[PDB]
RNA sequence: UUGGGCUCUGUGGGUGCUUGGCCGCUGGCCAGACCUACUUCAAAGCCACCGGGGGUACCUACCGGUUG
């Protein structure tokens, strides 16, 4: 039994997928790919009271 | 006897899970005492079935 | 379908225990894994692996500096060239003595060797690429000079600027100097002063001082000069100095002498650079906790290469930018599965490491790694969407992955802990299906709210092996309790209907057709059932069809010996026609589904470090001590951190200790591929990638007499019966023919032919404007091609729709390429460019 | 030649001449036992078996007649100079040359033997000596002996040299004379006579380890040994008859082995080559024999197809082995033990080929991908009735197969001294064979022993049955044949016809094995079970489909769906197999007579050869012919095709070589060989042929030389919006250049020390990178501009690495505000002239959106390029409307394609 | 030496023990034939695997077969399986077992219970 | 098919792609030969695994002192 689900946070950026992935002299990834920002736009802002 | 048990083994009848184990030391913690039994092709099997005459070749 | 698939490249291992090199392009890398090597082309993305194997496992490659040419070098000793342009093997040869030592002179005339205590030289042999008229020889090789003048193992060699001298840098503390042939003013001399042996030694741009770097992180520069007395000259030290590394020695050692500057990498992985004949550090950094086997470096100088062993952990440096060219991680314990991507362009696997990572089939690169578990990963699965991804790991926890925003959008995890052995999902994209060990309960999720919504029981065990039909009607489960189950779910009622067996399952498949599955039981039988009528249709007895064996401390004979007579993993063909089914064996064996024969059997690996890739072992292996890879060798080593034995005692799974010298070969897992025409096979030799051949095998699909590729070109020409022309193209069904005449034909006629083409080859055809779409640069053609294709022939495709699945899904993907590729930037740059148009 | 296969071995083949073997001595420990392939010299060491330790190349052009061993090297004669072929004398070492001699030129006489001793190297050639000093390697002088009678001149016997004498060789007569010949001054110093002068001519001759003590073997029946200094006869014995001459002697020089009690010294071992017997004295009391080794090799023969006789003897020094070597492909050593003491030896090593021509060929198919490839195992089929597995890797791993214990069954019949022969004994010469490895375990197949062709199953059916079977010439049996045990099998079954078998194949399963008689009946076995599963026919209409004429040719379609039988006369019946029922029948009977097929696998391809000198191919998937090659001037031998499908090769009864390009229909290759080739094959990795041919014994392997470099030839004989090349990985990165070198620095940054050195080494070529390929592109680009083909600086923009690229885009600029000076305006309507001449649509827009991503500030404050720009921008619609209405069109509707059912 | 294959069938609560070996040919219940143990309209079951195989098959040898516990249904339905679980031994263990496969095939393509003693449990729509 | 058979016990190749035996090795030696000379200058540092709790007078390691 492994243990019980301790709650972790860890955080992430604004920054791009390709900021993401690993070390490689090419982006796999194809040219829509990169501009994606590895959030959401309800990260960015939602309204709220 | 422990020892008749580790010849056993060594030869290989006795099944972990659904692997083979050879490894004399595989500690078996208390959630696989209920599984480690023999194996697919066993002389072994065969004879146990012989005693309690229900012996199936198939 | 046309199943002959010759070995294609190596995947997912990225570096053994070996030695790296450069093209002298400067571009391209070489680099061994188990007993291939592999190489990275880094201008364009791309790697492939040559066609020999050798059996042990690689330990030196050396190049020729023309670049055409390679040898590499096993341990043990066993020997074999190729030519690279042409990607062929020319030779093997037996060295006598398990090499060590190896570099070949820039001159690419002789080459130089350092076995176990021996110095030997070479030549090089004239090549039937090189001769104009040439022929193999059979001795390809002859022996020039030998030298016996040297006391213990020698461990670096390399050759002069001029390929005159050359210098061998020892074991035992010494260097000597050699000479390639007799000069005059001169006698073989030796160097000595050390502390601790030397790794590198290595001349001057211009030829007169001499470095010298030993083990102990002792840097000593040597120069020809009288003795302090003053013909009479000696080749004495002008200085010293040593590294500053507090706490390891040096392993690695390398150095340009045309830009003079050094590299060092130490046993506590960090490495450092060195501006040399002024002996200022350029730089230092750590780049691994273990440490470095191997440095060497670029043919211009710009660009470092690390090897470090005892991970994957290559990496190529680029120093003077302070930047990372690659830093690439191969597996370090078993993989456990894997799969592809309804992408079709990479795969996806995930190992009992802890890491998860997405290698890319082109280009040999692990994309990204995802390390967000804490133990052993087994199952790894994609819902049909191909963007979200699910893994079930060890540590009780099914993490859900998204693959366009790379985060974990959800993880789940059963109420009293458990830890799943086994999982899949709904096809759906919504249903998560999971399966433990420890409670035999098999569980599902909801993705889209994730609290728990339903323990389906049922079962007198742990619940083996998962799989969702994949239309998304019926879950199927496999359980040790010798049975298999139907759970139809997403009906009102959930009902089950059990499936008697003859013993423990191991592993499920369907078929694409969703009325079929495939179960691969314990015996090792494969039982064929049909879903609605729950009535087995077909079975398939295959244990002497899989059994090889003979593994060390295996005291059984290989045909009796248990436990590899299974197929631990199956899965079906995307035509749906053939299983696949690999396991703890040596073999994959590849099977049809209806006639129940067996198409075809691949060994997995020629290797010999590994134990199970021979069904007998020999008896001068043998010796009055047991085997001799049984015994614990680790106390002849250098280092104190190898001397060491960290182990557990009996732990098969998950071990940190890693004693790991000679493991097992399972094929842990198979996967064809959404594309067809490949699969691949994740195995302890890193994974394999299969492909069919097509382009060096002829294969007329129902030929004439008539129809040569001279009389194709002729009513191509002077006919210009252009229908005609191409159907008896495909019809001889040769490559380059059917690109000349699709290039040929003008795309007014497009139409013509196409709505007078035949449906019968149409498949094939489609198949065809799919490859040329993707790699052929004439992309407005193609276009017009496949939009003439789909709007003649669209209700016959939609009658179909499944006995073309793969010719389907391969033109999806290529529009889809050219999609991505072109019109968000044709769309982005005609908005820009209005925006400042309008001011 | 050829212009594809160049000769890369005859292999398969130890010692088929009578040439005397050599054997030089090394170490302590080792010897080198070497003999002549009939074309290249081959050694083999002792201590390690006696495999395979070199061969020679180059080959020469002729037979070599002579060979000896010296210090390392090797000196081979060859050449018979009496009928055209040029002679010579080499030196190799380590199998290659590494000298040639001067000859003489009035040299008309094949050159017998070499002899190297003092400094000086000896030639005997046929009635004339020529020698040379070994030193220089020169040529010194040349004796001539000289008689009355052209018989009485003749150099027979040989010229060896006293152990301890002072450059003196030993000649002897064609009269029975023996003629000292001091060397150095080339002066014949003594002449010698035998006792009883009734004996003729001395046949051979060589130094005791006594003292001044020779043995002298006349062909009129008595040895001799003698004081070369004394001319008293030492011992004198009646030791050949008149019909049988001892040939070759050797002496041993042990220390002991002789007086019945192994203890005494002086044996000597006498060889003939009428007989393959040979024969040991013990010489102490008065010379009395002492033993027979009774045919040690096979015994020769005129009338017997079966080639025998002894070439040479040696007890090598010191040791009690004792080498022999014969005509019949054979080298044995055989050595005394001491506890027991032995009159005869036993055999201690043993390599042994054929005794006559290769009569079939079989490659093995592959293991499937491991160890072997395809290439390890060559089977050849042999007229003297045996079959060997061969290596084609270690040419000490190739193993006879053997038929049981053929030998014991002879000796303790009577065969092998004096009711047939040895290769009677075995099972008779083979007409064809074929195989199957899906089911042969290795060695331990059956464990126990089990018998031999006799005419249980849990046990088989874990490990594996037999795998090869083989048709032999006469009997309506057809054996099986175990390959995992190297061994004869346990099932040979008949015909059902009882006529003669004629061929044989067997599943891809490796279960069935189907045979095909003579007389038409074509039968089916499982192999492990040894039993008889469907008769072809059983019991168009069914029970009736029965072959009138021989049945050769059948093949199993992989799928055990087919068989496909051929008959001899007329036609070709695809027979469904499950039923045992005639499917479909193709006729060609009245035009021709088919003898035989060959089938690829993966492509559904079968090749019929056919009487009428013509190789029909039909594709068995579509039941009609698809070619039909028109090359033969002979009656074709063999024919087979490479596994790519590429080639279909054949060799007739012309002795020729012809290869078509099947697909192309053509002939690409053919050519001419010595003897017409009797069975080619080729390995299953497209890389070996193997071929043997009709009178040598041992075959001839082949390598493919287009498989290795591009060969030409071709020589039928008789006698719209494209993009580029550029790596879309490359303009990728271009496009995408700012974050991937955020992402390729590492996290922890390295550990500079405070004292940077500054000005760091130059690196790349010239200061800059090694990529930039080398000879300003502001002046490529204005210069394009001021002409107007901008395509040289566009090419050039291609020929960028993307770093470069994308500094050289930075670093653009108006400069001083004229018309023709600014590279951004330039850039744009470079770009605009790449968009109507339609080539780099892909890269146009990759540095469009680049560009424009880094100038939009100037280009927004200039107007000057925005109207080329508004130019651009009309083309840019054009042309992204039309494509982007194709592909979106094509994409959606294949979307709905493969999901319509919503 | 001679040789023996000894088979079990089963049902609700029949047992089926049978043992084939080499003879003559005959087949036997507790010591008497074949069709003559029944209700007398059952013997197509019996039959069945015989007219499945051909009896050209089952010429080699015999069939001895004991049963005991249950009704008659229950014995019948397990005297043919034990039937045909033997004779698929006997062919595993003493002849090819390619006719192993290819017996095994035409059976449970017929039927699946002529192999396999798939129970009957209880697990009713929870 | 003019002896048969079991079981045991030796030797030899094989059971991994064929480049020689040896030595003070660019040569020699396999019958071996010569056998002891020659010298400017000791050293750079670090780490280096015994099962847990526990006592510690003596030995030791260290750290800080003290006279000579």
């Amino acid at each position: 039994k492994p243990k019980p689900p301790a709650p972790t946070l860890t955080v992430v950026s604004d920054v791009a997928t390709v900021a993401m992935e690993d070390a490689q002299p090419a982006t796999a990834q194809g040219v829509a790919g990169g501009e994606t920002s590895m959030i959401a736009p309800q990260e960015v802002y939602a309204p709220s009271k | 006897t422990v020892q008749a048990a580790t010849k056993l083994i060594e030869q290989g009848h006795v099944r972990v899970g659904v692997e083979e184990v050879r490894d004399p030391a595989f500690l078996v913690t208390r959630n696989m005492e209920d599984f480690v039994t023999w194996t697919v092709g066993s002389k072994i099997k065969q004879n146990i079935m012989k005693y309690r005459d229900k012996l199936d070749d198939f | 379908m046309k199943t002959n698939f010759k070995f294609s490249n190596l995947l997912g291992t990225v570096y053994c225990r070996g030695n790296l090199l450069f093209s002298p392009d400067g571009t391209h890398l070489f680099s061994p894994v188990g007993n291939r090597v592999t190489v990275f082309n880094l201008v364009e993305n791309k790697s492939y692996t040559f066609p020999f194997a050798h059996r042990k496992n690689i330990s030196r490659i050396g190049l020729t500096p023309q670049g055409n040419l390679l040898l590499s070098i096993d341990e043990d000793g066993q020997a074999i060239l190729t030519n690279v342009p042409r990607r062929v093997v020319l030779y093997h040869f037996s060295f006598k003595s398990p090499v060590t030592a190896l570099a070949f002179s820039p001159s690419g005339r002789h080459f130089v060797v350092g076995l176990k205590r021996k110095i030997e030289v070479w030549h090089v042999p004239s090549t039937p690429d090189t001769n104009e008229d040439g022929d193999l020889e059979f001795a390809p090789f002859v022996r020039h000079h030998t030298h016996m003048q040297h006391f213990d193992d020698v461990r670096h060699l390399e050759w002069s600027s001029d390929s005159r001298f050359f210098l061998s840098a020892s074991k035992d503390l010494t260097a000597r100097i050699w000479s390639l042939d007799t000069e005059e003013g001169f006698v073989p001399t030796v160097l000595s002063g050390h502390r601790q042996g030397v790794v590198g030694a290595y001349f001057s741009k211009d030829q007169e001082t001499i470095y010298t770097v030993s083990k102990d992180g002792a840097v000593f520069e040597w120069k020809y000069v009288a003795k302090p007395g003053h013909e009479d000259m000696q080749w004495r030290i002008v200085n010293k100095h040593f590294f500053m590394q507090n706490a390891a020695t040096l392993r690695c050692a390398a150095y340009h002498a045309e830009s003079n500057l050094l590299v060092a990498g130490f046993s506590n992985g960090i490495f450092g650079l060195y501006e040399m004949p002024d002996f200022n550090l350029i730089h230092t950094l750590s780049i691994s906790q273990n440490e470095i086997d191997f440095v060497t470096i670029n043919k211009s100088g710009e660009w470092l290469a690390f090897g470090a062993s005892k991970l994957g952990q290559l990496l190529v440096w680029e120093w003077q930018s302070e930047s990372y060219i690659l830093k690439q991680q191969g597996h370090f314990d078993a993989m456990n599965s894997l799969v592809y991507s309804p992408d079709g362009q990479r795969i996806v696997t995930a190992a009992d490491d802890g890491k998860i990572k997405v290698w890319d089939v082109e280009s040999g690169f692990c994309i990204v790694t995802f390390t967000e578990h804490t133990s052993g990963v087994t199952a790894c699965e994609f819902a049909k969407k191909g963007s979200v991804l699910f893994t079930a790991s060890l540590d009780g926890s099914v993490r859900a992955w998204d693959l366009i925003r790379y985060r974990n959008f959800r993880t789940f995890t059963a109420p009293e802990r458990l830890s799943f052995t086994c999982m899949a999902v709904d096809p759906s994209g919504e249903v998560i299906a999971a399966g433990s060990i420890d409670s035999f309960d098999i569980h599902i999720w909801s993705v889209q709210t994730g609290q728990l919504l339903d323990r389906l029981s049922g079962h007198e065990g742990p619940v083996s092996s998962l799989a969702f039909a994949p239309d998304g009607s019926v879950l199927v489960s496999g359980s040790w309790d010798r049975t298999a189950r139907i759970w139809s779910i997403f009906s009102r009622t959930q009902t089950s209907e059990p499936l008697q067996l003859q013993s423990d399952v191991l592993d499920v498949a369907f078929r694409p057709d969703s009325k079929q599955i495939a179960i691969s039981t314990l015996d090792g039988q494969l039982t064929f059932w049909s879903v609605s009528e729950a009535q087995q249709v077909s079975g398939v007895d295959g244990r002497r069809d899989v059994s090889g064996g003979r593994r060390i401390t295996d005291r059984r004979t290989a045909a009796n010996v248990a436990g590899t007579k299974n197929f631990n993993t199956i899965r079906y063909s995307m035509d749906g026609t053939c299983l696949l089914a690999g396991g703890n064996s040596k073999y994959i064996c590849l099977y049809s589904t209806t006639t129940m024969v067996l198409l075809k059997k691949f060994t997995v690996s020629v290797n010999l470090s590994l134990s199970g890739t021979q069904e007998f072992l020999n008896s001068k292996l043998m010796t009055e001590a047991g085997p001799v890879g049984l015994l614990d060798d680790q106390g002849e080593a250098s280092d104190l951190e190898d001397r060491i034995d960290r182990s557990l005692p009996g732990s098969k799974r998950g071990d940190p200790g890693a004693r790991k010298k000679f493991p097992e070969v399972r094929v842990s897992g198979v996967a064809f591929s959404p594309t067809g025409n490949s699969f691949c096979a994740a195995s302890t030799e890193g994974l394999l990638v299969y492909s069919l051949d097509n382009t060096v095998q002829f294969d007329p699909f129902d030929l004439n007499m008539e129809i040569t590729p001279a009389s194709t070109l002729a009513v191509l020409e002077k006919e210009k019966d252009y229908l005609k022309a191409l159907v008896m193209a495909f019809r001889l069904n040769e490559a380059g023919l059917i690109t000349r005449v699709y290039q040929a034909i003008p795309y007014t006629d497009i139409g013509l032919v196409v709505e007078q083409f035949p449906t019968v080859y149409v498949p094939r055809l489609l198949r065809f404007v799919a490859a040329q779409t993707e790699q052929s640069p004439h992309m407005e053609f193609c276009l017009l091609w496949i939009r003439a294709l789909i709007d003649k022939h669209g209700p016959w495709l939609a009658a179909n729709r499944g006995k073309v699945d793969v010719e389907l899904r391969v033109v999806a993907r290529a529009v889809a390429k050219m999609r991505d590729e072109i019109r968000r930037l044709a769309d982005e740059n005609v908005y820009m460019v209005d925006y400042l148009l309008n001011q | 030649g050829s212009a594809i296969f160049a000769p890369y071995r005859t292999i398969g083949l130890i010692s088929p001449t009578g040439v005397p073997f050599t054997s030089i001595p090394l170490g302590k420990t080792t010897f080198q036992i070497t003999t002549s392939v009939g074309r290249a010299l081959q050694t083999y060491d002792l201590k390690r078996g006696l495999n395979l330790v070199f061969v020679t190349r180059p080959q020469t052009p002729s037979d070599i007649t002579a060979t000896h061993a010296w210090k390392e090297r090797v000196y081979a004669a060859f050449g018979d100079p009496r009928n055209g072929e040029p002679q010579g004398l080499w030196v190799f070492q380590r199998g290659k040359k590494v000298a040639e001699l001067p000859l003489p030129s009035d040299l008309d006489q094949p050159i017998k033997q070499i002899l190297i001793f003092g400094g000086w190297i000896v030639a005997c050639a046929l009635t004339r000596i020529e020698v040379w000093k070994a030193a220089t390697l020169e040529h010194y002088t040349t004796i001539f002996p000289a008689a009355s009678k052209k018989g009485d001149n003749e150099l027979t016997g040989g010229a060896i040299n006293m152990p301890t004498f002072l450059n003196k060789i030993f000649v002897g007569r064609k009269d029975g004379w023996v003629e000292i010949w001091n060397v150095s001054t080339g002066k014949l110093i003594y002449t010698l006579l035998p006792p009883s002068p009734d004996c003729g001519a001395v046949t051979c001759l060589q130094p005791t380890p006594a003292l001044s003590l020779l043995a002298i073997a006349y062909s009129g029946g008595p040895l001799v040994i003698q004081n070369v200094l004394t001319d008293k006869t030492v011992l004198l014995l009646e030791a050949g008859t008149d019909d049988a001459p001892v040939t070759s002697i050797s002496f041993r020089t042990d220390g002991l082995g002789a007086g019945q009690d192994g203890r005494k010294d002086g044996v000597m071992a006498t060889a003939t080559s009428v007989s393959g017997d040979v024969t040991f004295w013990d010489l102490n009391k008065g010379g009395r024999i002492m033993g027979v080794l009774r045919s040690a090799h096979n015994p020769p023969s005129r009338h017997n197809i079966v080639r025998g006789g002894i070439s040479k003897i040696e007890f090598l020094a010191g040791q009690p082995v004792i080498v022999t070597s014969g005509l019949d492909n054979s080298l044995k050593t055989w050595i005394f033990d001491e506890s027991p003491f032995s009159p005869v030896p036993r055999i201690l090593h043993q390599r042994s080929g054929h005794a006559a021509p290769v009569r079939c060929l079989h490659f093995l198919p592959s293991d499937f991908d491991g160890a072997e490839g395809g290439n390890k195992w060559l089977l050849s089929g042999g007229k003297d009735r045996s079959l060997w597995g061969w290596s084609l890797r270690r040419d000490g791993q190739s193993a006879e197969l053997s038929q049981g214990a053929i030998r014991k069954k002879a000796r303790k019949m009577g065969l092998l001294a004096g009711t047939t022969t040895l290769e009677d004994l075995k099972a008779p010469e083979i007409t064809c064979i074929a195989s199957s490895l899906n089911r042969d375990g290795g060695m331990g197949a059956i464990p126990g022993k089990q018998m031999i062709w006799d005419k249980n199953a849990e046990l088989s059916g874990n490990t594996g049955w037999e795998s090869v079977v083989t048709a032999h010439k006469d009997d309506p049996y057809a054996r099986t044949w175990f390959w995992g045990r190297r061994r004869a099998g346990r099932w040979a079954f008949k015909t059902g016809d009882g006529e003669p078998v004629s061929t044989v194949a067997i599943s891809s399963c490796g279960t069935f094995a189907l045979v095909g008689s003579t007389g038409g009946s074509i039968d089916m076995f499982n192999l492990q079970s040894g039993r008889h599963r469907q008769r072809f026919p059983s019991r168009f209409a069914p029970g009736t489909g029965r072959h009138t004429n021989a049945v050769t040719g059948i093949v199993v379609d992989p799928l055990n769906r087919h068989v496909v039988s051929c008959s001899l006369d007329g036609k070709v019946k695809f027979w469904d197999f499950i039923t045992g029922n005639l499917v479909d029948e193709i006729d060609w009977a009245p035009m021709t007579k088919i003898i035989g097929c060959r089938y690829h696998p993966g492509n559904d391809l079968i090749a019929f050869a056919c009487d009428d000198r013509s190789i029909r191919v039909v594709d068995i998937e579509t039941k009609n012919t698809i070619r039909e090659f028109w090359g033969c001037r002979g009656d074709i031998n063999d024919f087979c095709f490479s596994p790519d499908g590429r080639w279909i090769v054949a060799a007739s009864q012309d002795s020729i070589i012809r290869v078509w390009d099947l697909p192309t229909a053509h002939l690409i290759d053919a050519f001419r060989l010595e003897q017409p080739c009797t069975a080619l094959a080729f390995s299953h990795t497209g890389e070996y042929l193997a071929g043997a041919m009709e009178g040598s014994l041992g075959v001839q392997i082949w390598t493919n030389r287009t498989l290795f470099r591009h060969v030409p030839t071709r020589q039928i004989s008789e006698s719209m919006m494209t993009l580029s090349l550029v790596p879309r990985s490359r303009w990728q990165t271009l496009l995408h250049i700012d974050i991937i070198k955020a992402r390729n620095k590492p996290k922890e940054p390295p550990k500079a020390p405070e004292k940077a050195p500054f000005f760091l080494p130059p690196v790349g070529q010239n200061g800059i990178s090694s990529l930039i390929p080398q000879e300003t592109f502001t002046s490529k680009l204005l210069v394009g501009g001021a002409k107007g083909d901008y395509t040289d600086f566009i090419e050039h923009l291609k020929a960028l690495p993307p770093a470069a690229a994308d500094l050289e885009l930075r670093s653009l600029s108006i400069g001083n505000g004229d018309e023709a000076t600014n590279e951004l305006l330039h850039f744009i309507r470079a770009l605009t002239s790449r968009l109507v001449a339609r080539r780099d649509y892909e890269l146009t827009q990759a540095w469009m959106t680049v560009f424009l991503r880094l100038h939009f500030d100037l280009i927004m404050e200039n107007e000057e390029l925005l109207q080329a720009l508004g130019e651009w921008r009309e083309h840019q619609a054009r042309e992204r409307d039309r494509l982007s209405e194709l592909v979106g069109y094509c994409g959606g509707v294949v979307s709905f394609l493969r999901s319509p059912r919503t | 030496s001679v040789q023996a294959v000894q088979v079990f069938g089963k049902k609700k609560n029949a047992t089926a023990v049978a043992r084939c070996v080499q003879g003559k040919g005959l087949i036997k219940v507790n010591g008497k034939p074949l069709k003559l143990f029944a209700p007398e309209i059952l013997r197509a079951k019996l039959y069945e695997p015989i007219l499945i195989l051909g009896t050209d098959k089952f010429a080699d040898v015999d069939i001895r077969i004991r049963v005991a516990g249950g009704g008659h249904t229950s014995q019948v339905y397990a005297v043919r399986q034990a039937i045909a679980k033997s004779i698929v031994a006997y062919y595993a263990k003493y002849v090819d077992e390619h006719s192993k496969n290819l017996l095994k095939q035409e059976l449970i393509q017929f039927d699946r219970s002529l192999l396999v003693a798939d129970p009957r449990r209880c697990e009713p729509k929870k």
